[PDB]
């Protein structure tokens, strides 16, 4: 009745510590369309996160792009936390600068 | 130009 | 070359007295060009590609009025389905629809599409003959019988062979330059520690458009598909796409591997290898 979201967390531009960038959290293959997606800095919810508008693919599943301004550093950690009804527990994906 | 529904499901 | 147009519609009912939310998105060659959303302050179809600004007020007004009708059609259809499936009120339900046409190389209709899904699963679809229906379960056979009796397929056939084609042609002329544009990928390779004497070489393709692209890693010039790690193509968020492919290479023997990137914007496929 529902599909389990696939998640990718990555920067819009190649990362350089100290340089303003944009962090993306691309979530696809989910259904129903209601979903909660949070972006985290050091365990804390980031206030200003933009969400693209509702879209779905030819297999009927929905996808959305959440993104936020961020400045990668040596020590801060960033992650995306997704909770959807097809998942018993929220899934948290950390940003890896190499991916 | 979008299509419209007439008869319902 | 071939082209297409599609309208993806969604209606979601929600717990409470609150009416369903209706969203309609139009695409030309898989590129969003118009959108309507009943949750908006002033709900109406809005351009989503610069070249649609060429259309006048009567266009937006007519499309907006069609959307208002659709929002009611979906409410009625959602209520009908609750009964077909024996569902009570106070639940969350989704009805979706994809409609549109595909043009061949001669720019003539190649195939018409008209399909629905309920709760994310196929419900009913118009067959390629644009005359008969394929119902996915017992509830949909109800709609199928109802539509064969009403002759609904004729209505959709008229749209798919007429209006859909006519307007797709107009949109291709209006957004000609824009729609066939290509942004070549910018590529580079990064080197990663990985394990014992083995490193990871990762080939990045960034800033490209359209999303279609192919990345390949080669061993001394010979293809190498087997243990290649790929990532699904992803939006950078500025309208361009990204993608990477990596392989674990024995330390030292880096310069022996080459990555080849193929994309329609490129004058020749890109060829590169570990640098630095």
């Amino acid at each position: 009745i529902q599909k389990t979201p696939q998640i990718q967390v990555y920067s819009r531009h190649p990362p350089e510590n100290g340089k303003p960038n944009i962090l993306n959290c691309y979530v696809t293959q989910f259904h129903p369309p209601h979903i909660e997606i949070q972006m985290l800095k050091n365990g804390k919810k980031i206030p200003k996160v933009e969400m693209s508008d509702m879209s779905f693919s030819k297999d009927w599943s929905f996808y959305i792009l959440a993104h936020t301004e961020f400045t990668p550093t040596e020590t801060d950690t960033y992650a995306c936390r997704v909770k959807h009804d097809s998942m018993a527990e929220p899934k948290t994906v950390y940003w890896d600068r190499d991916m | 130009s979008s299509v419209i529904g007439v008869w319902y499901l | 070359g071939p082209h297409s147009m599609r309208y993806f519609e969604t209606a979601v009912s929600r717990p409470g007295l609150e009416e369903p939310r209706y969203i309609s998105v139009g695409y030309v060659d898989n590129k969003e060009f118009v959108r309507f959303d009943s949750d908006a302050e002033n709900p109406r179809y809005e351009p989503r590609a610069p070249w649609m600004e060429q259309e006048g007020p009567e266009y937006w007004e007519r499309e907006t009025q069609k959307a208002k009708g659709q929002e009611q059609w979906f409410r009625v259809s959602l209520r009908n389905l609750l009964g077909y499936y024996n569902q009570s009120a106070g639940g969350s339900h989704t009805l979706q629809q994809m409609s549109g046409c595909d043009l061949g190389s001669d720019w003539r209709l190649l195939r018409g599409y008209l399909q629905f899904a309920y709760e994310g699963r196929d419900y009913i679809a118009l067959n390629e003959d644009l005359k008969t229906w394929t119902a996915a379960d017992m509830a949909a056979q109800i709609t199928r019988r109802k539509w064969e009796q009403s002759g609904a397929a004729e209505h959709y056939k008229a749209y798919l062979e007429g209006e859909c084609v006519e307007w797709l042609h107009r949109y291709l002329k209006n957004g000609n330059a824009t729609l066939l544009r290509t942004d070549s990928p910018k590529a580079h390779v990064t080197h990663h520690p990985r394990s014992k004497g083995e490193v990871t070489l990762r080939c990045w393709a960034l800033g490209f458009y359209p999303a279609d692209i192919t990345l390949t890693w080669q061993l001394n010039g010979e293809e190498l598909t087997q243990d290649m790690e790929l990532v699904e193509t992803r939006p950078a968020g500025d309208g361009t796409f990204q993608k990477w492919a990596s392989v674990v290479v024995p330390l030292g023997k880096e310069q022996n591997y080459t990555c080849r990137v193929y994309h329609e914007g490129l004058p020749e496929p890109l060829t590169l290898r570990w640098e630095r």
